[PDB]
RNA sequence: AAUUGUUGAAAGGGAAGGGCAUUUGAUCA
RNA sequence: AAUACUGCCAGCUGGGACUGAGGACUGCGACGUAAGUCAAGGAUGCUGGCAAUGGUUAUAUGCCGCCCGUCUUGAAACACGGACCAAGGAGUCUAACGUCUAUGCGAGUGUUUGGGUGUAAAACCCAUACGCGUAAUGAAAGUGAACGUAGGUUGGGGCCUCGCAAGAGGUGCACAAUCGACCGAUCCUGAUGUCUUCGGAUGGAUUUGAGUAAGAGCAUAGCUGUUGGGACCCGAAAGAU
RNA sequence: AAUAUGUAAGAAGUCCUUGUUACUUAAUUGAACGUGGACAUUUGAAUGAAGAGCUUUUAGUGGGCCAUUUUUGGUAAGCAG
RNA sequence: CCCUGAAAAUGGAUGGCGCUCAAGCGUGUUACCUAUACUCUACCGUCAGGGUUGAUAUGAUGCCCUGACGAGUAGGCAGGC
């Protein structure tokens, strides 16, 4: 009779979606990635400033 | 006292708000026009190809 | 009539339902068949073709009495006798007895060729008949007969 | 008339199973997810550091929403801007890209915005406003048992295989977009953000190609 | 007074091409012609005998008749709201066979042998055919091509 | 506004029950609906359509073709029903034991098929013995049989019978159907 | 005057006959004065046919 | 009813008349 | 390292405005081990005041609003008619009809020309003729529709069988076109016979019909439209006796 | 050139074998119609489809204008075309 | 940019008042107001897809569910006073 929005109301959203329950959990909307430290080559640097 | 010739204007819109649809194609197309030898031999050749298929099956 | 009518329903309209822009006048086309070859001839020709001309001969004083001449197809043959005869005929097939039929008594003047009459005698008296019709009686074992 | 327990039973059995289905099967999406953009920032990164340049692919993905009224359209591009069913002023569709899209897209481009959108807004739009066309009757989405009885030819059974499907354009697309409505929504909460809106983006306005900045006006817009 | 004949404001359609004139070259006439195919219509002013109209130029159509030096080919025309089949007669000369009904046949003998062989195992036979689909990723590496800048031209009376 | 495609509330050009107020065939289309509502057999649909139709659209059917149709093999032993009116055929002699259920009867083609060993039941008796209608057939009369069906399309090198009141000489035979008084059609 | 496919009709109504018109509106009373009129010939003709 | 006289009420800086909503006055279940 | 910018949160929370439709339960879910509870297919609980809210009209206030009907691409016009009120006032009827619809009968259909009867212009009953259809084609003389399961092929709803279903096989009315068969006219060839010029069997047509190929028509009523009538109402300058 | 425009993108299809003809070929050499048999996921490029096709009837209409672009007559015109 | 070029008849028009680091001119960035424009909700009507003789219980042309739409001269059809 009345359509009930998701992402405002709780229970329509965890009805719809199961995964709800698992994501608030492990709050996988906030994940830290790897610290991966890669160093781009001379030629990149030399034609970022290339005038 | 001058009136209008000719007008193209609206013409289209007025053909083509009723759809306007390919000719209904036909499996057996109308044989009319073509040279009358040829008619003569196939009715013939539809005549025995029937007494053949009667003949046969039944 | 005059509550189903629609022009109880036009009232009020200015025009009562016949348009603004021309008026109802008196007959703008003429009257009756007021032109059959200038500005009408269209409609005369792809709809009412053949008005204009004579076809064939002058037949002074036609009397529809000698034409009497109508068609008796064998399918509606049996209808003549009665039917309490009809059935009691159709399973009694021989040649020493035959029906008699009169169809100048029903009206009918000439014998026309359609309708395959089962194997059965039967006589006909007819004024006119058909060469097929005639092959037709005399198939089964009958024959017609002419009178006049 | 004791089998009503019995039927019970058996449909909360059948349900717990269709919802751990649907379980596990989000769980390998948001996998796929986000192995997908951990490899591809990675590859950008390594083509960065190995002195290269990384060539983005062309996007499997483009939303339209139609600006212009009915009012003042030629024939043409009005039949084509309704052939993608936009027949609604402020309304939005989901189309492939290929050669015949991307020319029918120009040839209504005049008339519409478009542009290549992420996973987010495609989940937020459908979540609020999803709406489908079951035997042409505009059938809310709210809930996965209508569009599991009527997908399951397809193998769709959950809204998070229709926007997996949508996200990643495969052999189920046509008919998953012949079965979403085309969204109805409201005027943009912060405005279009230009004086005037028949100017192209390079003109600086609102019509015209969008990129990606179409996620933010379709945030407000939505 | 007006001006609308058999042959009126063709003063660029039926002028044959440049260093194309003369006699028309004998390999047209022997071009064996059956009815069905699909087959366009272009003509010739070499002969004036049987040319088709200025619609007619530039058509195609399905051949139904055949005799000793004619064809007969079914031309769509458009007035009014209708389409109608038009059945006409030209020489052998103003009918140009088409490629496209070739070009069919090929497509789907191609398409039966795929089917045939791949049936012979069942795997992805992807037998519909596909558009521009939208270029993959790809890797440009600058070994040898350093990227030059590059500066509009200045304005040059 | 909306750029709708087509027309807005339009009729679906389909019949909903006779205009007639027949309450005998108002509780039988009733009957009739029940049965194509609360069944799955396409007999109580196409008997709900056909049921539909006005008295120019539910041509007769003869004895005749009743008789043709069931000179079919395996039609037999089915209950031969027609939407309609069936009237006598003097043109046929034998008929064969066979059902036939239809709105009304003629007198003679009831008194022939009761001859001829037939019984007559009306549309609830064929619905209260076959409600999926099992071993059954369905004829139509020949709608384009008509003295009026032959009287449209009216046009030239089309002959579809003018419409004259009396037929003879001098009669729609002169210019205009002759080549010798100028042209033909 | 002319129109579209109706058959062709010759009404002959074009005289002055709004004055000619016969209607037999005394069908039964004609039908009454005829045997009132037999009735009493037979009572007049005596015993004869 | 058109027109007019009286009684009672209301309004009136070169028109009156109506719609959107309300105050005030009178009246009303 | 932090910060700017962009995007995400199925992260939390504060404030304000509109809505309360539905009416015993049925469905999808959460919390709760488990009872039971819930923000889960549309609002309930408590409390306060009165027994004024609200409807109509007049004025006032802020905004908007040109005079009705017709002609016209264009009307409010410096285009036309209107001072007001009351009474009358304009697509009706007949004859023959077309499409559609309803009823009755049905290869038949129509009592009411007339007769009998009658509670009396009411109603009931009735024989023969007659109109239309059941046969059409030719100017006419005239002739006149099954080689067949009233033909072959296709699409065909429905029905029957198999098949869990889906699908497969058979029959397939009506309809759609096409190829065929027969009938009338025209062009032809010409079998026995013979009042030597009659007779027209058999076989064909790029010819032709408003034909047959298991009849569908008749009577009445109703909307609409056409023809004739004064013909939706009113209006001429004229002509005759 | 651009724009505009025609055709095709399949079961009314493709393939194998062979029955008829008074057409035709020197000739079972060709053509039309056929019988039997093989090819349903993806039935043969994308999108869409308050479904598509067909028949009858008739009201009103047959004085147009304006706006972007192309363009005729005219110097131009709220000019004509 | 401004000015000379640049003169028409009742008294008048960026609407006027007025405006000079403008309230004039070009461009850039946010905020603000609205249409019978868009979204949601309530009601009316039309259309379409459906359910409801297992009843006493009637109007199955009755009742109920879902969704879409609602402008308009001449004119057509339907429901009513």
């Amino acid at each position: 009779v009345l359509k009930k929005n998701p992402l405002k109301n709780k229970q329509v959203l965890l009805r719809l979606n199961p995964y709800a329950k698992v994501f608030a959990a492990e709050k996988l909307g906030s994940k830290k990635a790897e610290k991966t430290g890669t160093k781009p080559a001379a030629v990149f640097t030399e034609t970022l400033k290339h005038d | 006292a001058k009136s209008k010739n000719h007008t193209a204007h609206n013409q289209t819109r007025k053909a083509h708000r009723n759809g306007i649809k390919k000719p209904k194609t036909y499996k057996y197309p109308s044989l009319k026009g073509v040279d009358p030898k040829f008619r003569r031999n196939h009715k013939h050749a539809l005549h025995g190809t029937a007494k053949a298929l009667a003949a046969a099956k039944k | 009539p005059s509550r189903f009518t629609k022009t109880r329903k036009h009232r009020g309209h200015v025009s009562a339902g016949k348009g603004r822009i021309g008026k109802h006048r008196k007959h703008p086309g003429g009257r009756g068949m007021a032109g059959g070859q200038h500005h009408h001839r269209i409609n005369m020709d792809k709809y009412h073709p053949g008005y204009f001309g004579k076809v064939g001969m002058r037949y002074f004083h036609k009397q529809q009495a000698h034409f009497w001449k109508p068609v008796l197809n064998l399918d509606k043959l049996w209808t003549l006798i009665p039917e309490d005869k009809r059935d009691q005929y159709l399973k009694s097939a021989s040649k020493e007895t035959a029906p008699v039929i009169d169809t100048l008594a029903a009206g009918y003047g000439k014998i026309l060729g359609k309708g395959r009459i089962p194997n059965v005698p039967v006589i006909v008296k007819a004024r006119f008949v058909s060469k097929l019709a005639e092959e037709k009686i005399r198939a089964a074992g009958g024959v017609v007969e002419l009178i006049a | 008339a004791e089998q009503v327990a019995a039927e019970r039973a058996a449909r909360k059995a059948a349900n717990k199973e269709k919802r751990a289905i649907i379980l596990e099967r989000n769980a390998a999406y948001q996998k796929e997810y986000e192995t997908a953009e951990r490899n591809i920032i990675q590859a950008k990164r390594d083509a960065k550091a190995a002195g290269s340049y990384y060539v983005e692919a062309q996007h499997k993905l483009v939303f339209v929403v139609r600006i212009k009224g009915i009012n003042k359209i030629p024939p043409k591009p009005r039949k084509v801007l309704q052939l993608l069913r936009l027949t609604r002023i402020n309304s939005g569709t989901f189309v492939k890209v290929t050669k015949a899209t991307l020319e029918l897209l120009k040839l209504i481009e005049p008339y519409v915005a478009y542009g290549y959108p992420s996973y987010s807004t495609i989940r937020q739009l459908v979540y609020k406003r999803g709406f489908g066309k079951i035997n042409k009757q505009r059938v809310p989405l709210s809930d996965n048992a209508i569009i599991e009885a009527n997908l399951g030819k397809y193998g769709i059974l959950s809204i998070d295989d229709l926007i997996h499907e949508i996200i990643t354009v495969g052999p189920h697309f046509k008919q998953a977009n012949n079965f979403l409505w085309p969204f109805k929504l409201s005027n943009p909460s912060g405005g279009w953000g230009v004086p005037r809106k028949f100017k192209h983006f390079i003109q600086g306005g609102s019509f015209g190609n969008r990129e990606e900045f179409i996620n933010k006006l379709v945030k407000s817009m939505n | 007074g007006k001006s609308h004949g058999y042959r009126s404001r063709t003063r660029y359609m039926f002028q044959r091409d440049f260093r194309k004139h003369g006699a028309v070259h004998l390999s047209t006439y022997l071009k064996v012609y059956k009815v069905g195919d699909i087959v366009d219509i272009k003509a010739n002013g070499s002969i004036q005998k049987g040319m088709p109209h200025k619609f007619y130029q530039g058509k195609t159509g399905v051949v139904y008749n055949v005799t000793k030096s004619s064809v007969g080919v079914i031309i769509n025309k458009m007035v009014g709201n209708r389409y109608l089949e038009k059945r006409l007669n030209l020489r052998v000369e103003h009918i140009k066979h088409s490629k496209c009904r070739q070009e069919f046949l090929e497509r789907v003998k191609a398409n039966a042998a795929k089917r045939a062989e791949a049936k012979a195992q069942g795997v992805a036979v992807q037998l519909k055919r596909q558009p521009a689909q939208p270029r993959e990723s790809r890797i440009v590496s600058t070994e040898g091509n350093v990227p030059q800048t590059l500066a509009p031209v200045p304005y040059e009376t | 506004g909306i750029d709708h495609t087509s027309k807005q509330h339009k009729r679906s050009g389909h019949r909903t029950a006779p205009k007639s107020d027949n309450v005998y065939l108002k509780l039988l289309v009733k009957l009739y609906t029940f049965l194509a509502r609360r069944t799955d057999a396409p007999f109580n649909k196409v008997v709900l359509k056909a049921l539909f139709l006005s008295k120019i659209n539910r041509p007769p059917v003869s004895v005749s073709r009743i008789a043709r149709a069931l000179k079919q093999e395996g039609a037999a032993n089915k209950t031969v029903v027609v939407v309609g009116t069936v009237t006598d055929d003097a043109r046929i002699f034998e008929f064969p034991k066979t059902t036939v259920a239809a709105l009304r009867f003629t007198a003679g083609a009831r008194a022939k098929i009761v001859k001829a060993g037939g019984e007559c039941i009306t549309l609830d008796q064929l619905a209260v013995r076959a409600p999926k209608g099992q071993n059954t057939l369905i004829l139509r009369g020949p709608r384009n049989s008509r003295e009026a069906v032959r009287h449209f399309g009216m046009g030239p090198h089309k002959g579809k019978a003018p419409r004259i009141l009396s037929t003879g000489r001098k009669f729609e035979r002169a210019r205009g159907r002759r080549r010798s008084k100028g042209f033909k059609v | 005057a002319i129109s579209k496919n109706l058959p062709i009709l010759k009404n002959h109504f074009r005289k002055h006959w709004q004055e000619r018109v016969k209607v037999h509106f005394d069908q039964a009373g004609k039908k009454v004065s005829r045997r009132n009129a037999r009735a009493t010939r037979a009572a007049k003709i005596a015993p004869r046919p």
